[PDB]
């Protein structure tokens, strides 16, 4: 009956940020002290909650969203932020209640020559709504002539491969990110801390 | 055919405001990342601002809080509102299609550029002085002479010799901006020293902003 | 914070030569780099993007290479229209820093400058300022040092210089140096001299006059 946080944080593979992963966590006892007393995270920021008080809290459901971005984009995973990530890949609402946790994953997610498996959406006409996920790969029309699935002039592939190399500057290295959203509805609480 | 046509540049005093335009053709401004890049006189390139299709904007630290990038989807035009202008904002400003952060494509199409001069200097015509040939120490066949075109604003000035009849051996130097905020420039010409007594040498200086036309006869100095 | 070091600042070449321009990033930036060509009075033109992708329309003699920190631009067989300034640009993060630039100039035989000194005119002296001019005419290469001396005291902070573009007929440069003094300061000294150092001169050439035609 322990919440499967190891499944999320210690997953062998992480999703690309554009195709971000969501794991519904429910009907379990959650020990957030396992995460909070661990000095393995470069980012651990909470909104609407105190990180120490998490063990004495109950929620209807907890969502754990995970993906990979550069270190310099981790700042975009917070309410009220702008940039290619917050705008076209993963958007937190202004009323966000939850925690954002990150750590450098260069030893797992970068390879000599470049890891072209991690991607981000570079092109999108309008910003994503909060918690919206767009996995479309259709050719992006940057002019008046239709693309018709053909890449070329004013016709872009919307996603860009990060191409993580171990020789990248630390802010350009891959970072694994887990976002915990805490949901509180007029329904029974399925996720409580150790009581 | 991709076209980026700019307008709005000109002379402005420090603390003043200016708005630059960039009408585009061959792509949709609102669907692209669009940037402003500037080049100070005799210097390199500097990215200034970017607008995303979704509306996000970024600015270089030096213009943050003073400049505003914007667009008009109906006119397919990009704008740069420049407030609280400083003398260091003096540059040719280019609009370009593209972004500079996580954008491998670079800036593929650029406008022709528009000069923005930020200065407290008054428009003034130049004083024209002779750089008299050294007759007191005649060289072995060739003498040099010229005109010092000093203290004018703004650029440019045009210099000719003997109303265009003397072109060979002429060097009109690029102007230097002095600490006063006025320009100074020299125009020189190498000629046979044998011609110093028999040929008249006159530099014709034109400075259109002040309606100035000066002809200066350059003679070997009397002793 | 990424620093881009472009080298060389100046590159001397002939038509038909294979030329390489280098750009070094202070940290790994993968293939986020572009190369541009700019001609005087004209806008920059994209040659290469994504470190090695030739922009459409750009001649095949232009090619980019490198990934991480070290990037090169190669022009395999130089054409007259290739003499221009080249710039690298990082596309990894804001502010998309450009390199300092590489002026690609025309190689020719070494030529010493002809040096001329001009005292201030009497007309200028009447209005209170004295401009002393040193002209270095038709020299090659571009590197030259002008040292002003007033009564043997080396002058610093009171001169400005200007250089012409490479001559379209003989490929030389000409340089003007102006020493600006007040009339009162000008009249406190006798010997005005502008010492020129250049590769074409065996030793530095000095041109001088004594104030009041002495
Ligand atoms: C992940 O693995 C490490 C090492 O086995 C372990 O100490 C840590 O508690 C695990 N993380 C979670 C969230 O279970």
């Amino acid at each position: 009956n322990l919440c499967p946080f190891g499944e999320v944080f210690n997953a062998t593979r992480f999703a690309s940020v554009y195709a971000w992963n969501r794991k519904r966590i429910s009907n379990c006892v959650a020990d957030y002290s396992v995460l909070y007393n661990s000095a393995s995270f470069s980012t651990f920021k909470c909104y609407g909650v105190s990180p120490t008080k998490l063990n004495d809290l109950c929620f209807t459901n907890v969502y754990a969203d995970s993906f990979v971005i550069r270190g310099d984009e981790v700042r975009q995973i917070a309410p009220g932020q702008t940039g290619k990530i917050a705008d076209y890949n993963y958007k937190l609402p202004d009323d966000f209640t939850g925690c954002v946790i990150a750590w450098n994953s260069n030893n797992l997610d970068s390879k000599v020559g470049g890891n072209y498996n991690y991607l981000y959406r570079l092109f999108r006409k309008s910003n994503l709504k909060p918690f919206e996920r767009d996995i479309s790969t259709e050719i992006y029309q940057a002019g008046s002539t239709p693309c018709n699935g053909v890449e070329g002039f004013n016709c872009y592939f919307p996603l860009q491969s990060y191409g993580f190399q171990p020789t990248n500057g630390v802010g350009y290295q891959p970072y694994r990110v887990v976002v915990l959203s805490f949901e509180l509805l007029h329904a029974p609480a399925t996720v409580c801390g150790p009581k | 055919e991709v076209q980026l046509v700019e307008s709005g540049g000109g002379l402005i005093q420090p603390g003043g405001s200016l708005r630059l335009s960039c009408a585009a053709s061959g792509f949709t401004v609102s669907s692209n990342y669009m940037s402003w890049v500037r080049q100070a006189p005799g210097k390199g390139l500097e990215w200034v601002s970017v607008i995303y299709s979704g509306g996000t904007t970024y600015y270089a630290d030096s213009v943050k809080g003073r400049f505003t990038i914007s667009r008009d989807n109906s006119k397919n035009t990009l704008y740069l509102q420049m407030n609280s202008l400083r003398a260091e904002d003096t540059a040719v400003y280019y609009c370009a299609r593209g972004d500079v952060s996580g954008y491998r494509y670079g800036l593929d199409y650029w406008g022709q550029g528009t000069l923005v001069t930020v200065s407290g200097a008054s428009t003034k015509g130049p004083s024209v002085f002779p750089l008299a040939p050294s007759s007191k120490s005649t060289s072995g066949g060739t003498a040099a002479l010229g005109c010092l075109v000093k203290d004018y604003f703004p650029e440019p000035v045009t210099v000719s010799w003997n109303s265009g009849a003397l072109t060979s051996g002429v060097h009109t130097f690029p102007a230097v901006l002095q600490s006063s905020g006025l320009y100074s420039l020299s125009s020189v010409v190498t000629v046979p020293s044998s011609s110093l007594g028999t040929q008249t040498y006159i530099c014709n200086v034109n400075h259109k902003p002040s309606n100035t036309k000066v002809d200066k006869r350059v003679e070997p100095k009397s002793c | 914070d990424i620093q881009l070091t472009q080298s060389p600042s100046s590159l001397s070449a002939s038509v038909g030569d294979r030329v390489t321009i280098t750009c070094r990033a202070s940290q790994g930036i993968s293939s986020y780099l572009a190369w541009y060509q700019q001609k005087p009075g004209k806008a920059p033109k994209l040659l290469i993007y994504a470190a090695s992708t030739l922009e459409n329309g750009v001649p095949s003699r232009f090619s980019g290479s490198g990934s991480g920190t070290d990037f090169t631009l190669t022009i395999s067989s130089l054409q007259p229209e290739d003499f221009a300034t080249y710039y690298c640009q990082q596309l990894n993060s804001y502010p998309g820093t450009f390199g300092q630039g590489t002026k690609l100039e025309i190689k020719r035989t070494v030529a010493a400058p002809s040096v001329f000194i001009f005292p201030p005119s009497d007309e200028q002296l009447k209005s209170g300022t004295a401009s002393v001019v040193c002209l270095l005419n038709n020299f090659y290469p571009r590197e030259a040092k002008v040292q002003w001396k007033v009564d043997n005291a080396l002058q610093s902070g009171n001169s400005q210089e200007s250089v012409t573009e490479q001559d379209s007929k003989d490929s030389t440069y000409s340089l003007s140096s102006t020493l600006t003094l007040s009339k009162a300061d000008y009249e406190k000294h006798k010997v005005y001299a502008c010492e020129v150092t250049h590769q074409g001169l065996s030793s530095p050439v000095t041109k001088s006059f004594n104030r009041g035609e002495c």
